[PDB]
């Protein structure tokens, strides 16, 4: 921050905050209440900040290599596509359509539910879409030997979102670090917690309205905190639905396409007998029905290599109850 | 201050004195040894250092794992530092001073005797059972009635014939840290050898020691911590130990620790408890309690407070005295207390009886 | 550098590349870095060497009655030694582990580690339990040293306690509170399994119950000599006494019958104790002389339980 | 580790040795086979146990029968130390997995490392979850996946949680079976080995006499009647003293086979 | 004031705060600083070396890592909470109805302390403290004398309650929570209520559950056993229900003096709300007499509430009013709440 | 700037940061990742200004303070207290009239009227409970009443980051009930952890029923000591368990509210409460577009105006014609 005239406080990179006198030449526009600037060896002076900015390392983007998947299939409902149609791309860039209405877009995305894997295709689903920069990074990522570089990161990766436009941060599982423990040793654990209160406190300086999209993701959310989930920051949870019997037929027929045809094999008996053992043990043990296919020694797939596949996962032992049906 | 004039003023010597042993920072483990000159070290800074010592120390009294001293200039060897060990966890393992002499005993005769031989006889008389030998026994067990639990571990103190002994109870060493009751347990015997002289007690083994193994999820396993490893460090032979320990707990629970005993522990006494005849011992120590008539007979309403051991009969004499100032006179009579001693056992035994059958039934 | 520190030098200068394949522990002097010399060996404290034992002070011959069950355990650790240019004739593998379980006091560690005495076979006392810190990962790269030393050094021997507690998976994991010790004994199980030459340094293993067992125990270079110890014969008890008494002073006028037919499920430590006590009296007597009716009165005593007798029972 | 033949030698199961031929050595021989027709192979494989023996040994020997590429890797490595930095070294070391092409990952002994979240314990399970995080990053990318083969094994499947239960991460589930009659005499050759005894003989009684054994096991069974010939000064020995050394152990094992039952 | 201008140059004028490990014969104290860093310390100044004990503040200066002494510790955010006192604003005169009870405690809170002579030459002495227990207020109805004993020595009220308090638990800081206030003055008074372990709708986070939160009330007794404590430290538990200690508890305390508060008659309860109106009535005009006959029975507890209510009804008029048909259907609800629950039973 | 970078050229100048002060004119300095130091006088700034707990800067030489700096210990739990509610004053709040009316007495009378404490009879109450099917305006009304009392308004847990600032084997709730004190007196509110998992305060507890200590304790302290009154709390639960709270508290002393479902007069008001936000014309009638959801939630009043408005948002124009106004109830009318 800046405290007076001619001098300012600086935390060093190695986390020790440094109150310097600022350089004569510049003291108002570049100094900014928080910001990366460059200091001396010995007198850690103050001189230039970044443009902004150098950003940070890893990398973003990469989810650009196609194709993945059309979003022809909802195409025929036209009642699930225009409240897609009104939550995507209008959110994405539209400005004199928001202050006339007077509704404030949220931010927040929130996606719970797996089983089944959803998610990342709906992901690079929207990058067909629509193209912007996709910040990718595992919730653990951040995680490092000193806390002092934890807060800088996750800066770093929030002031390009408002930076730039349009940006889309993805984080994957956050809820590990959601885990309260005070012990010392989980104190850096404890301390990237609130680094994720820190980034939390920084979601909030992207209201309003310029600019951000968060979508976050997690298996279990039962680890998540009350304040995590509370609207004014998320307000919109999406839940992705169990695969249950509408995900069953679906999920058999995308991976048919990937396998080979299939044009002899007949679908008719593979969605019956093996329907009925499935777990689920829904979307990727269909891939283990392509993954007996390379167990062939065949040219196109046996019928007993599909069967074979769904039978060893998941077993039932009947039948003395339910035989009432 | 006048006190603390002289005592900064001390500073010239010390500054003088301040130089040298200045770069003994820091403390520093050593590893393995290829020659006799060179070892390698590693400090607290999470640098190791190959190094060789000064021509002051000897190359002899360095030992693998020994913490010693270092100049951060040349980083060769200083001076050899005992302890390695170790942060907290003493303040409440290490007991001083006496209390609670062999006078407060209630009368418990074979008892308090057999296990008096099993610690202070041993060493009082260090030749006697080495001449006498045989062997003393690896280790004691306390359990029962709760009277009298705890005082009998007070007993040695006040008796204790040299240097104090040291208490553990076990909720102290739970985890947060889990290793520490290992490396406590050697480092005790370690510290013993050299005076010897030093017992290792452990109090409330019942909830630490939760025993088999159940479904899940664990649940007993780590519990199994405590238990199964005390027990394992018990069972080692040195020698094992000096002081042959000593063991108290409420239960006899569980199954496991209490096979385990056998093997290596002995001396297993279940209380007693006051005897119908040793109730008035109580009473003669309370006998010198404030003033007391000479019409009171203690084996009177000795037998009207049965399983009160001295703890529920020391109220008796609380009562007695507690009443006398509510009533404002002076002494208690026999009949004065005892009408109040008839109503302090009914009438607390009404929200519970205060059996112990139905503890472990 | 171990300072966390990663520094660029030329290859040294002294010692050249032939020694070694990327190393630790080299000297080099302060700011310079200039490494002299290439120094062994390996590391750490008490991970290098867990216990330092010399020989013990009791031999094989102080169990009475276990000849029987001697002979698996003598034949597995001496038979690598002395008989293995016999096995090479005709391709005999020798035994590894060694499961030695009974309730207790079944005179187990002291058998085993008599049994280093007359061998050579020089001797590292191990603990399952010692294995677990509050610092992740520590047992675990024990047996990273210690079978590499395993592999460094001939037998001798290593023998562990309590195999059976440190061996609990439970059901539903995770985890127990052995969790370094159950990784590290399935990987000094790896190691016999993935390494061949492993084979050497055989290990012996003690448990003190059977309830919990690891199947991945059995294997050759795993858990391999097995027996069940039951409590003692009439035969073996009253040895057993006479041969822990062998060190100390033992009382004439003694059928040994009668004490021995007395015992039924009266572990051996106890029998220990009944000399004990029988030795306890003896100061209250005045007479360090004792009788054959001490014995029974010792043995008696501890067992079965104490103090108490039959009343109100009818 | 050897075989080619070895890895076939083991006797069973049958065709589970047809299988991870084709899924693991394949690839590099003839990568052409699969894209054509465009079947992909398997990333992932998970082989638990013991219903017998053989869990990590048909992993283990094809292995490095590919190449002579391999990277073996020890659950020891993964908890390292207090603020365990090898979040970085399980990218470390799959970074040099990756030097090896085409590559092999193993895991060993997840029971331990594979911490589950079901009952929330102290964040030792969290930082479990890290260094599973590691693991699937680098084999997520973005870099070579079809071409490198992950393996992990575990004593019971309970231990995944619903991610690594999941197939992807784990993606092949095989256990083992035991064998049959007439080949009991196959498994059998190629446990002669070293060990060999007298001229006229007939190794039946040995075998079945011993049902459901490692293969360790029985070779220590023929090592512990090998055993009892130094006791009888004799190279060879008669099978009736061979039956008595071998039906006692096997018995004395039996009794020890408790806990077999593992979850699916 | 010379002596500030003298060792500023011999320890000063920067320095740094450190804190204390272990301390040798040879003078040298060893010390260790933010991170993992040792020395030597052998230093004359000051010292008071004895009162210092480990795990102290104590300072290190700069030139060279030596500690020349020490100024205080506050410390942590866990002594700041009580702050005061509780001072006597809970009077003798808000309490009454009760004799056979008030009468025999009044002297077991009051055995120390005053009248020293009879109690010395006892020399076994009750230094237990007391044990309360029993719904709503019977725990509550001796606390009066807690707060009459806060007009001399000193008291101390710790919350029981069931989950938040969890720790190791080991009750490592709630044993500083008492040491903490009693070094302060020395006497003590200390009461604990509320033991909801029976009534828990489920065990807190990682606890246990089951026998974890009873070792840790085992712990609560090798703490209050207890080895080795001698002064006071005055004990006082309360709960609404106790199946809580075992046979092995009470024997060290309270095996004195636990009591027992019978639900108020009608002499209790008119004495109960007519000394708690002395220092404030409703409209004054109030007649006990009627109050107790209309409802038959129920404890004085809620006799308050529907007083509060009273005024407070009638402060929709802003001070003063009363209205017939509204005041008695006001009173419905409360008379029903009870007449929703009158049989049992007959509980007789 | 030359001459006065010599002296901050060797090792720069720091930043400490002062957790005690000292009448010796020692004052000890931290640094977050460094350790704690302390250094003589160092006099700059008046001392008046220095207090526990301020950042403060760092010289490099001796060490000493320069300067002394605003610091933010307010700022980060207030933060958190205005993310859970928006302001929401008396013009934000509608439909509870019947109920402010209740609820003020209560809360205005410890702030403006206590003299007249002793005229009325009545000691300070001890909190108000609000319980109710869900529904809105139970957190709207509760900094609405305080906006005009002039009273400012602490919200509540889950806390979160107190685990730590406040320690693990600190008294939690306690530790909280000092930070209310440390705060300029205000009001607190329960948010939320009632869930529908089964059903039982199992879980709410955590953040309900141990705050339940709160409101005692902290109008403990007002009573007895410290300053100055003006402490209070306002529960937020639904069904059920709410007989315990009164089984808790036997009814001393605690105002009588019934959290309402939705009812015709919170509807009609409360609609045009969140439309001055939003501008539009009045052609609507509020009176009979309340009436026609006779159930649901008040949070459905929200749901009415903001999830249908994207429907608006969908034909590009900042009003619709009356068609779409009906198709804004059939969208409300389908998942009753």
């Amino acid at each position: 921050e800046a405290v007076d005239q001619n001098t300012a406080i600086v935390g060093s990179t190695t986390g020790s905050n440094y109150y310097v006198r600022i350089l004569s030449t510049i003291d108002r526009e570049l100094l900014k209440p928080n910001a990366s600037v460059a200091l001396h060896k010995h007198s850690n002076a103050l001189v230039d900040v970044l443009p902004p900015e150098a950003d940070s390392s890893i990398m973003m983007l990469t989810s650009d290599q196609k194709p993945d998947v059309m979003y022809a299939d909802i195409g025929g409902m036209d009642i699930q596509k225009q409240e897609v149609r009104e939550a995507v791309e209008l959110p994405l860039t539209h400005f004199e359509l928001y202050k006339q209405i007077g509704i404030d877009p949220p931010r927040g995305v929130l996606m719970y539910g797996p089983p089944g894997c959803g998610k990342t295709m709906l992901a690079k689903a929207v990058a067909h879409h629509t193209t912007a920069a996709f910040i990718r990074v595992v919730g653990s990522e951040f995680v490092q030997k000193y806390l002092g570089e934890g807060p800088r990161m996750v800066r770093d990766v929030f002031r390009l979102a408002k930076e730039n436009a349009p940006a889309i941060i993805f984080i994957d599982e956050i809820d590990a670090i959601a885990t309260k423990r005070f012990d010392a040793q989980t104190g850096a654990d404890r301390e990237v917690q609130r680094i994720l209160l820190e980034l939390l406190n920084q979601m909030d300086g992207f209201d309003q309205n310029v600019n951000v999209k968060v979508i976050m993701a997690t298996n279990r959310a039962d680890t998540l905190d009350p304040a995590l989930l509370r609207p004014g920051r998320l307000d919109r949870k999406i839940e992705f639905p169990l695969p249950d019997r509408r995900q069953k037929r679906l999920i058999f027929s995308t991976i048919t396409s990937k396998m080979n045809l299939s044009e002899e094999v007949d679908l008719e008996d593979y969605v019956a007998r093996p329907d009925k053992i499935s777990g689920a043990d829904i979307n990727s043990i269909c891939q283990e029905s392509g993954m007996l296919a390379v167990r062939e020694n065949r040219y196109i797939v046996l019928a007993k290599d599909f069967e074979k596949a769904y039978k060893t996962v998941i077993k039932k032992d009947e039948q003395e109850h339910e035989f009432y049906k | 201050a006048p006190p603390a004039l002289w005592d900064l003023a001390a500073d010239k010597q010390t500054l003088q004195s301040e130089q040298p042993l200045q770069v003994a920072r820091c403390t520093k483990i050593i590893n393995a040894d290829s020659e006799d000159p060179k070892y390698i070290i590693n400090v607290k800074q999470f640098a190791k250092f190959v190094v060789d010592l000064s021509d002051q120390v000897a190359p002899t009294d360095i030992e693998e794992g020994m913490r010693v001293g270092v100049d951060r200039n040349k980083y060769q060897i200083h001076i050899p530092l005992p302890p390695k060990i170790d942060p907290t966890v003493t303040m409440m393992q290490v007991e001083e001073k006496p209390d609670v002499t062999y006078s407060d005993v209630g009368g418990c005769k074979e008892q308090i005797e057999k296990l008096r031989e099993v610690v202070e006889t041993p060493l009082l008389h260090p030749e006697r059972f080495v001449n006498l030998g045989i062997e003393p026994p690896k280790g004691v067990l306390l359990f029962g009635p709760p009277g009298t639990g705890k005082t009998l571990c007070a007993r040695a103190v006040a008796n204790r014939t040299d240097a104090c002994f040291i208490r553990v109870i076990g909720s102290e060493l739970v985890q947060k840290y889990v290793g520490e009751g290992a490396r406590m347990v050697r480092e005790l015997f370690e510290m013993a050898r050299t005076k010897k002289a030093c017992l290792i007690f452990f109090d409330e083994i019942d909830a630490i020691g939760g025993a088999r193994f159940d479904d899940g999820a664990g649940g007993d396993n780590e519990v199994q911590r405590t238990m199964l490893e005390l027990i394992n460090q018990l069972d080692g032979f040195d020698p094992r130990g000096n002081i042959k320990v000593l063991m108290a707990t409420n239960r006899p629970d569980t199954l496991d620790p209490a096979l385990m005993r056998p093997g290596r522990l002995d001396r297993k006494i279940e209380f007693s408890l006051p005897d119908l005849e040793g109730r008035t011992h109580i009473f003669k120590i309370h006998a010198r309690s404030m003033s007391v008539e000479r019409d009171i007979r203690f084996e009177l309403l000795a037998r009207l407070c049965p399983n009160s051991t001295g703890a529920e009969i020391r109220s008796v004499c609380t009562e007695a005295g507690m009443f006398a100032i509510r009533a404002r006179r002076k002494i208690a009579t026999e009949k004065d207390f005892l009408e109040a001693v008839n109503k302090v056992i009914k009438s607390y035994a009404k929200f519970s009886a205060t059996p112990r059958y139905m503890t472990y039934n | 550098t171990s300072t966390r520190q990663t520094y660029f030098l030329p290859v040294i200068g002294l010692v050249d590349a032939e020694k070694l394949k990327p190393g630790d522990l080299v000297g080099v002097n302060k700011d310079s870095y200039l490494i002299l010399e290439t120094l062994p060996t390996e590391y750490d404290s008490r991970v290098k060497a867990m216990e330092v034992d010399e020989r013990p002070t009791e031999q094989y011959s102080d169990i009475g009655g276990l000849d029987k069950q001697i002979q698996e355990l003598v034949e597995a650790i001496v038979l690598p030694m002395n008989h293995k240019e016999k096995f090479e004739n005709l391709g005999i593998q020798p035994p590894k582990g060694v499961l030695m379980y009974g309730p207790p006091g079944t005179g187990k560690t002291l058998l085993a580690r008599a049994c280093a005495a007359q061998t050579k076979a020089t001797f590292l006392k191990l603990a399952g339990p010692q294995l677990v810190q509050m610092f992740i990962g520590d047992g675990a790269k024990l047996v990273r040293d210690a079978f590499a030393l395993a592999k460094e050094k001939a037998p001798s021997i290593i023998f562990i306690d309590e195999l059976d507690a440190i061996g609990t998976k439970r059901f539903d994991s995770e985890k127990a509170g052995d969790r370094e010790v159950q990784r590290t004994m399935l990987e000094l199980l790896n190691q016999l399994d993935g390494f061949q030459p492993n084979t050497q340094v055989k290990v012996i293993a003690a448990t003190n119950r059977v309830d919990i067992l690891d199947p991945a125990l059995l294997r050759s270079g795993r858990l391999d000599r097995k027996i069940e110890f039951p409590m003692p014969n009439e035969e073996a008890r009253a040895r057993i006494m006479q041969i822990h008494s062998r060190k100390m002073n033992v009382s004439p006028d003694v059928n040994y019958e009668e004490l021995a037919r007395c015992t039924d499920d009266f572990n051996g430590a106890q029998c220990k104790a009944v000399c004990v006590e029988a030795g306890m009296i003896a100061l209250r007597r005045g007479a360090t002389e004792l009788t054959h009716e001490d014995y029974m009165e010792g043995i008696l005593e501890v067992q079965a339980k104490k103090k108490a007798n039959l009343q109100y029972y009818a | 580790d050897p075989g080619n033949v070895s890895y076939s030698e083991i006797g069973g199961l049958s065709e589970q040795i047809r299988e991870l031929r084709e899924v693991i050595e394949l690839p590099l021989t003839n990568p052409e086979l699969f894209q054509r027709v465009g079947i992909i192979p398997p990333k992932g494989c998970l082989l638990y146990g013991p219903p017998g023996t053989g869990k990590t040994l048909l992993a283990r020997a094809v292995a490095s029968q590919l190449d002579c590429n391999f990277l073996k890797v020890v659950s020891s490595s993964i908890v390292d130390k207090y603020i365990g930095e090898s979040a970085r070294l399980i990218r470390e070391m799959f970074n040099y997995a990756r030097d090896h092409q085409p590559c092999i990952i193993f895991m060993d002994e997840i029971d331990a490392i594979g911490g589950r979240r079901f009952s929330e314990g102290t964040s030792a399970d969290r930082e479990i979850q890290r260094t599973l995080m590691e693991l699937l990053n680098q084999m997520d990318g973005f870099d070579t996946l079809h071409r490198v083969k992950m393996i992990m094994a575990t004593n019971r499947p309970d231990t995944l949680d619903p991610a690594l239960l999941r197939p992807g991460r784990l993606d092949r589930k095989i256990h083992i079976d035991l064998p049959n009659e007439q080949a009991r005499l196959d498994i059998l050759k190629i446990h002669a080995g070293p060990i060999t005894k007298h001229g006229e003989i007939d190794y039946e009684a040995i075998v079945k006499l011993s049902d459901g054994f490692n293969g360790a096991d029985l070779r220590n069974v023929c090592t512990e009647a090998g055993m009892f010939a130094i006791r009888a000064d004799h190279d060879f020995v008669v099978q009736e003293d061979f039956m008595k050394a071998v039906r006692k152990v096997a018995d004395s094992k039996k009794l020890e086979s408790k806990l077999d039952y593992k979850p699916v | 004031e010379e002596e500030r201008s003298k060792v500023d140059d011999l320890r000063g004028t920067p320095m740094s705060v450190g804190t204390l490990e272990e301390i040798i014969d040879d003078n040298h104290a060893i010390v260790s600083t933010s991170v993992g860093s040792e020395h030597y310390v052998s230093i004359l100044s000051f010292v008071d070396k004895d009162l210092l004990e480990p795990g102290c503040s104590v300072l290190l200066n700069h030139k060279v890592h030596a500690v020349i002494g020490v100024l205080m510790d506050d410390t942590d955010p866990l002594v700041t909470v009580m702050k005061v006192e509780k001072a006597p604003q809970e009077t003798y005169a808000d309490i009454g109805g009760l004799d056979n009870q008030i009468q025999e405690i009044k002297e077991s809170v009051e055995l120390p302390l005053t009248h020293p002579e009879y109690y010395e030459e006892m020399g076994i002495k009750p230094p237990k403290g007391v044990i309360l227990y029993g719904p709503p207020g019977t725990g509550k109805t001796l606390l009066a004398k807690a707060v009459a004993n806060q007009t001399s020595a000193t008291f101390l009220r710790v919350v029981g309650s069931e989950l938040i308090q969890k720790y190791l638990g080991d009750g490592p800081k709630l044993v500083r929570e008492l040491f903490r206030v009693a070094e302060e003055h020395a006497p003590s008074i200390v009461f604990i209520d509320e033991i909801d372990a029976i009534g828990t709708k489920r065990y807190d986070s990682n606890s246990g559950g089951e026998r974890e939160i009873q070792r840790t009330m085992l712990e609560l007794l090798n703490q209050l056993d207890g080895f080795d404590s001698r002064g006071d430290v005055k004990v006082i538990m309360a709960t609404n229900r106790i199946e809580t200690l075992d046979p092995a508890l009470i024997r060290p305390g309270r095996i004195d003096r636990k009591i027992e508060f019978p639900l108020p008659d009608e002499k209790t309860k008119k004495r109960i709300f007519q000394i708690h109106t002395s220092r404030m009535t409703l409209a004054d005009d109030v007649t006990l007499d009627d109050l107790i006959m209309a409802k038959d029975d129920l404890s004085g507890a809620d006799i308050k509430a529907i007083c509060t209510e009273a005024g407070l009804m009638a402060l929709r008029e802003r001070r003063m009013k009363v209205t017939n048909e509204d005041f008695k259907k006001s009173k419905e609800n409360v008379l029903y709440k009870k007449q929703e629950g009158t049989p049992e039973g007959l509980y007789l | 700037l030359r001459e006065e970078l010599q002296l901050l050229q060797e090792q720069g100048s720091y930043v400490g940061e002062v957790v005690r002060a000292m009448d010796k004119k020692k004052v000890l300095v931290k640094v977050h990742p460094e350790g704690k130091f302390v250094v003589d006088v160092d006099k700059n700034i008046d001392i008046n200004d220095v207090t526990p707990n301020c950042r403060v800067a760092l010289r490099n030489d001796s060490y000493t303070l320069h300067k002394i700096l605003p610091n933010k210990v307010d700022p980060l739990v207030s933060l958190m207290m205005v993310e859970k509610v928006p302001d929401s004053t008396y013009e934000m709040i509608g439909g509870l009239d019947k109920q402010i009316k209740e609820i003020k007495e209560v809360i205005e009378l410890p702030v403006k009227h206590p003299e007249l404490f002793e005229a009325l009879g009545i000691a300070q109450p001890k909190g108000v409970l609000l319980y109710g099917p869900p529904g809105t305006g139970k957190t709207l009304l509760a900094r609405a009443v305080a906006h005009h009392t002039d009273c400012t308004f602490i919200r509540v847990s889950g806390s979160e980051l107190v685990q730590k600032f406040i320690g693990e084997g600190a008294r939690m709730v306690r530790e909280l009930f000092v930070m209310a004190r440390e705060h300029a007196p205000s009001i607190i509110f329960m948010d939320e952890i009632d869930s529908i998992g089964s059903s039982r305060l199992e879980g709410g507890s955590g953040g309900d029923s141990e705050v339940q200590r709160t409101m005692l304790e902290l109008l403990n302290q007002l009573d007895g000591f410290e300053a100055t009154k003006n402490i209070k709390v306002i529960m937020a639960t639904n069904r059920i368990d709410i007989l315990d709270s009164a089984l808790l508290r036997p009814g001393r002393i605690d105002r009588k509210i019934e959290f309402p479902p939705p009812n015709e007069e919170a509807r009609l008001d409360i609609l045009k409460i969140h439309s001055r936000k939003m501008n539009l014309t009045r052609g609507i009638n509020l009176r009979k577009i309340a009436e026609l959801m006779p159930g649901a939630s008040g949070a459905e009043v929200k749901g009415v105006c903001t999830e249908a408005g994207m429907y608006a948002l969908r034909e590009r124009r900042v009003h619709v014609t009356q068609e779409d106004f009906e198709m804004a109830v059939a969208k409300v009318m389908q998942k009753d």
